[PDB]
């Protein structure tokens, strides 16, 4: 996660690695044809640069289930 | 070209051989392992969602011609 | 030619008698060389447009 | 209100012997625009410079010099938001005192009364200690009064004091030029010198305001007069 | 958002570097998780429709009330978590109740939507009480504006709508409303149509059964707000099932 | 009396500065008048740091 | 770091900080940009005009209902700029304050006085740790009962001052700069000219040029004290006028 003003620690190997995904991810270096299946329980901790539509185009929800959905699993 | 591996002899620096460009050991782990089927019917409920994932992920790769016909990226 | 060899440029030397054997072109880094040579993706001017 | 609320104090002492938030507040008054207040002993003059820096302010009303009532005036230092409550507060107090005495609030008395409310704001929770310093002027009972009210609550009665940008330099000039019981002309002149000490808030007439208290009440001065006093200082 | 270990998402009298409280956003997910409430503005009245999920087969209509009658001309249709919906219902009822009794005329909605949203928002500001994780609509027939429908979000923002849906498939429902002209159409036809959108939303492979509560405030009832008459209610559901297939 | 100081550096600087004024002027001695100009220079530099809320390190 | 550092509990609630203001207070300024609205305020000498972007995020809205222009009194009109959640809430608070004067005084409240009562109100929010400051600012227009048309704006932290020209928005500093050159070069102010300055300045910085249903213009003229909504036809009229200036 980028948000650093860290002069006290905070590694910044980790800073490079999130930034690098964007780099690969811009159109200049192809990524049109390859899909990335991204998964997170918390999108409540991420930033918009990594997420946000048209960088990872489709955004698929899975809301809580209901009785029929319970019915088929059982 | 730049990025290519090439061998060179230690005892006197001549090019031993030419090798093609290749990934780290960690990356080899990252490559395919494959996962087995839960089958669409068999993975219980969430019906509207089976459609959303199938359409997005697997179809543009496998059922590619229909997408080319749509004209989308 | 004495003129070819300068502070900026590179030379190759005998490892066994250190006389300048020959001249080599300037300093370069392999990462730089590929970045300059290549231009993938291209990118259309039209898109950024309207702004 | 429609919630539980707070009541815990945001200030805790130190084994230093200090209260932490008032020291941060003191930094904010210094970050202001120069405001000086001198009691001459032939009237009280409060002068300030106001950073507008565009003169797209059609103020014929609110300013950094605002009259509280007809023989009290107020000038601040620091930030504007904290001023807004204090100026309204002072007007209310002016009204409370007007009803019984019917001579609007005296300066010695005003400060004690503001000081008590300021102290609560530190002492209590769901409120916070100011970071404005007020300079209060008044002429009432045939004596001029000048007080300075600190963002903690403290009040000191001064002959001449400075606040706002480069106050340390201001207070030191004030001691040298001004000595106690000099004339109304000296008080005004040094007052405008402190603003000139360091300006940088657009040099046009409407960017300095002075308001003067004297025997006949309090009025704020037109920006054009203020400029004439400045013009002398190079 | 952030998941800081002291405040910001753990308080709500604290704004983020950008100026937003993460706590209202977590609450905004809650309307999405359960069933939809649709409500469209007519000009002879307003027609509301909330699908009430048959969770238990031993319930009767009036259970897990998503439809409230705010006054005798004001409705409230909610979507999202029912506990925050109840609070919002209680305030709305008292605000509407004083206005008919005292003034003697029907309430213009636009002010009412602003006041209730003020209530939502005042609580967001506070860290001592919570943002409301419901989205709800208010609908009224007036003699100063005619029909009005306003939708207030879990953030306390009010906008007027010709036709709204808040729930687990906003995108599918809004679009169906766009295609149709119900904006100035007669309330009677609308009853059938609002039910039919509920039918698309509902799945027989994500839900078993629902019980339709629609509410009239329109020309049948002569502008009186009642929960849908049993005959009409059935007629409208009957059409909804028949027309898909 | 005139300097309020702030450092041993400030004290030391009054002397060094008097040499810089004498050199400019091309004196072959250091005069009493030079020290007067120097303190005053040094003083002024202190005041700039005082305004900024700084010690001797920025 | 800065703008997110503990020094008391001042990056959480209002108390001063190392920055010489308040962190919590500064998020409340930062908050204005998020809403996405930008406003230009010009003070005429026959009217006082505010133009602000009207946030339209659906195609299922009725035009009349969806606005940010509010009638505070039959003398004062306003636009809300910043976060819309905070906008509805401040307006309802103001309204009680306007009404409170209204019975006592027996006449329409001055634009200066309306701004003074609300400004102080925004200060209570700011002084308190019980609630966070408003994410919005209310910018007032009105005919002052002798001074003339007046434009006052109260901050989201609540301080108010008078203006010839004001701007608040996403880009607060740049709009204000564009706006001083329009004042300097003085075309003079009639009903149409002053409205025209105001819209163009909002268009030039952001570099859009609008539809009449995505800007809103609100005036208080000396035709009558009552505040009016001009509606799309008259707003369109002003848009076309902007061409081939000055």
């Amino acid at each position: 996660t980028k948000r650093f003003d860290s002069e006290k620690a905070g590694d910044r190997e980790v800073q490079r690695t999130m930034l690098e995904l964007l780099n690969q991810l811009d159109g200049f270096q192809p990524n049109t044809q390859v899909k990335v299946i991204a998964a997170t329980n918390r999108v409540d901790i991420l930033d918009p640069a990594l997420l946000r539509s048209g960088r990872l185009d489709r955004k698929i929800e899975f809301p809580m289930p209901n009785e029929e959905a319970r019915a088929r699993i059982m | 070209k730049p990025g290519d591996l090439v061998g060179v002899n230690k005892d006197s620096y001549l090019i031993l051989e030419t090798l093609p460009t290749e990934y780290d050991s960690r990356v080899k782990a990252m490559e395919v392992d494959e996962r087995p089927t839960e089958q669409y019917s068999d993975i219980g409920g969430l019906d509207k969602q089976i459609q959303e994932l199938v359409e997005a992920i697997v179809l543009p790769m496998n059922h590619k011609e229909k997408f080319e016909n749509l004209g989308i990226q | 030619d004495k003129s070819k060899l300068k502070p900026g440029t590179r030379v190759a030397l005998d490892m066994t008698t250190l006389t300048i054997m020959r001249y080599l072109p300037r300093e370069v880094d392999p990462l730089v060389y590929n970045m300059s040579h290549e231009d993938p993706g291209n990118v259309s001017y039209s898109e950024i447009g309207g702004l | 209100m429609a919630e539980r609320g707070y009541s815990f104090s945001l200030t805790t002492f130190s084994p230093s012997g200090k209260l932490v938030q008032i020291e941060y507040a003191l930094a904010a008054v210094a970050g202001g625009a120069p405001s000086v207040g001198i009691k001459a002993a032939n009237g009280v003059v409060l002068a300030t410079e106001k950073k507008q820096k565009s003169i797209l302010y059609d103020e014929r009303s609110v300013h950094k010099v605002e009259p509280i009532t007809k023989h009290i005036g107020l000038v601040y230092s620091g930030m504007g938001p904290d001023y807004r409550v204090l100026v309204h507060r002072a007007r209310k107090l002016a009204q409370q005192y007007y009803l019984v005495y019917q001579e609007p609030i005296p300066t010695a008395q005003l400060v004690q009364r503001v000081a008590s409310v300021m102290q609560e704001y530190t002492q209590s929770g769901g409120v916070r200690p100011f970071g404005v310093s007020l300079l209060i002027c008044g002429w009432n009972e045939g004596r001029p009064y000048l007080f300075q009210s600190d963002p903690s609550g403290a009040y000191f009665a001064w002959k001449a004091t400075a606040m706002g940008k480069n106050y340390v330099n201001g207070k030191t000039f004030l001691e040298k030029r001004y000595n106690e019981d000099l004339e109304l002309e000296d008080a005004i002149h040094t007052a405008i010198l402190t603003l000139k000490e360091s300006f940088e808030g657009q040099m046009t007439e409407d960017n300095i305001e002075v308001g003067i208290c004297n025997e006949a009440g309090f009025r704020r001065l037109t920006p054009t007069e203020v400029r004439d006093y400045l013009a002398a200082i190079a | 958002m952030s998941s800081i270990g002291t405040g910001y998402d753990l308080s709500a009298s604290t704004f983020s570097p950008d100026g937003r409280v993460f706590q209202v956003e977590y609450a905004m997910k809650a309307v999405e998780n359960s069933s939809t409430a649709i409500g469209i503005r007519c000009k002879d009245g307003v027609v509301f429709g909330v699908e009430k999920l048959v969770l238990s087969k031993l319930y009767e209509e009036g259970s897990n009330k998503r439809l409230f009658n705010v006054d005798r001309h004001v409705g409230m249709a909610v979507a999202g978590l029912l506990a925050d919906a109840r609070s919002l219902a209680d305030i709305a009822r008292e605000e509407a109740s004083n206005f008919r009794s005292n003034f003697g005329y029907n309430i213009p909605l636009k002010h009412l939507a602003d006041r209730v949203a003020m209530y939502v928002h005042a609580y967001t500001l506070y860290s001592a009480v919570r943002p409301f994780g419901c989205s709800f609509m208010l609908g009224s027939y007036s003699v100063n504006d005619g029909a009005q429908l306003y939708m207030i979000d879990p953030s306390g923002v009010s906008y007027g709508y010709w036709g709204c849906a808040i729930g687990k498939a906003r995108q599918a429902a809004k679009t169906e409303i766009e295609k149709l002209q119900m904006k100035e159409m007669t309330c009677r036809d609308v009853v059938k149509e609002v039910a039919k959108i509920i039918y698309i939303v509902h799945d027989e492979v994500k839900d078993k059964a629902f019980e339709l509560e629609l509410s009239w405030v329109g020309e049948l009832t002569k502008g009186r707000h009642e929960i849908v008459p049993k005959d009409v209610r059935e007629e409208a559901e009957k059409y909804a099932k028949e027309s898909l297939k | 009396e005139l300097m309020p100081g702030a450092s041993g550096a400030e004290v030391k600087g009054v002397c060094t500065e008097a040499g810089m004024y004498a050199l400019r002027e091309r004196r072959v001695h250091v005069t009493q008048e030079d020290f007067e100009m120097a303190v005053a220079k040094v003083m002024q530099k202190d005041s700039e740091k005082n305004m900024s809320i700084k010690k001797l390190w920025k | 770091m800065s703008r997110g550092s503990s020094a008391g509990f001042d990056r959480h609630i209002t108390i001063f900080s190392p920055e010489g203001r308040l962190y919590q207070v500064e998020y409340a300024f930062k908050a204005i940009n998020q809403g996405g609205l930008t406003s230009v305020a010009v003070r005429g000498k026959d009217c006082a005009v505010i133009v602000t972007q009207k946030k339209v995020p659906d195609k299922l809205l009725d035009s009349s209902t969806v606005t940010h222009l509010f009638k505070i009194t039959e003398n004062i009109g306003c636009v809300m700029t910043g976060m819309t959640a905070d906008s509805r809430s401040q307006v309802q608070r103001a309204r009680y304050e306007a009404a409170n004067w209204k019975y006592k005084y027996g006449y329409e409240i001055p634009v200066d006085m309306l701004c003074k009562r609300i400004a102080d109100i925004s200060q209570v929010y700011t002084q308190n740790a019980e609630m966070r400051p408003l994410g919005c600012c209310m910018i007032l227009i009105g005919i002052d009962e002798e001074q003339g048309p007046q434009v006052y704006k109260c901050d989201p932290a609540g301080y108010y001052c008078g203006f010839k020209a004001t701007a608040a928005g996403v880009k607060q500093t740049e709009s204000t700069s564009f706006l001083e050159k329009k004042v300097k070069k003085k075309f003079d102010w009639t009903f149409e000219q002053t409205v025209e300055t105001a819209i163009t300045c909002l268009s030039t910085v952001l570099s859009i040029d609008f539809k009449p249903s995505e800007i809103e213009v609100g005036v208080v003229t000396v035709e009558n004290p009552k505040f009016r909504i001009l509606t799309e036809a008259e707003i369109d009229a002003h848009l076309v006028a902007l061409a081939e200036r000055d």
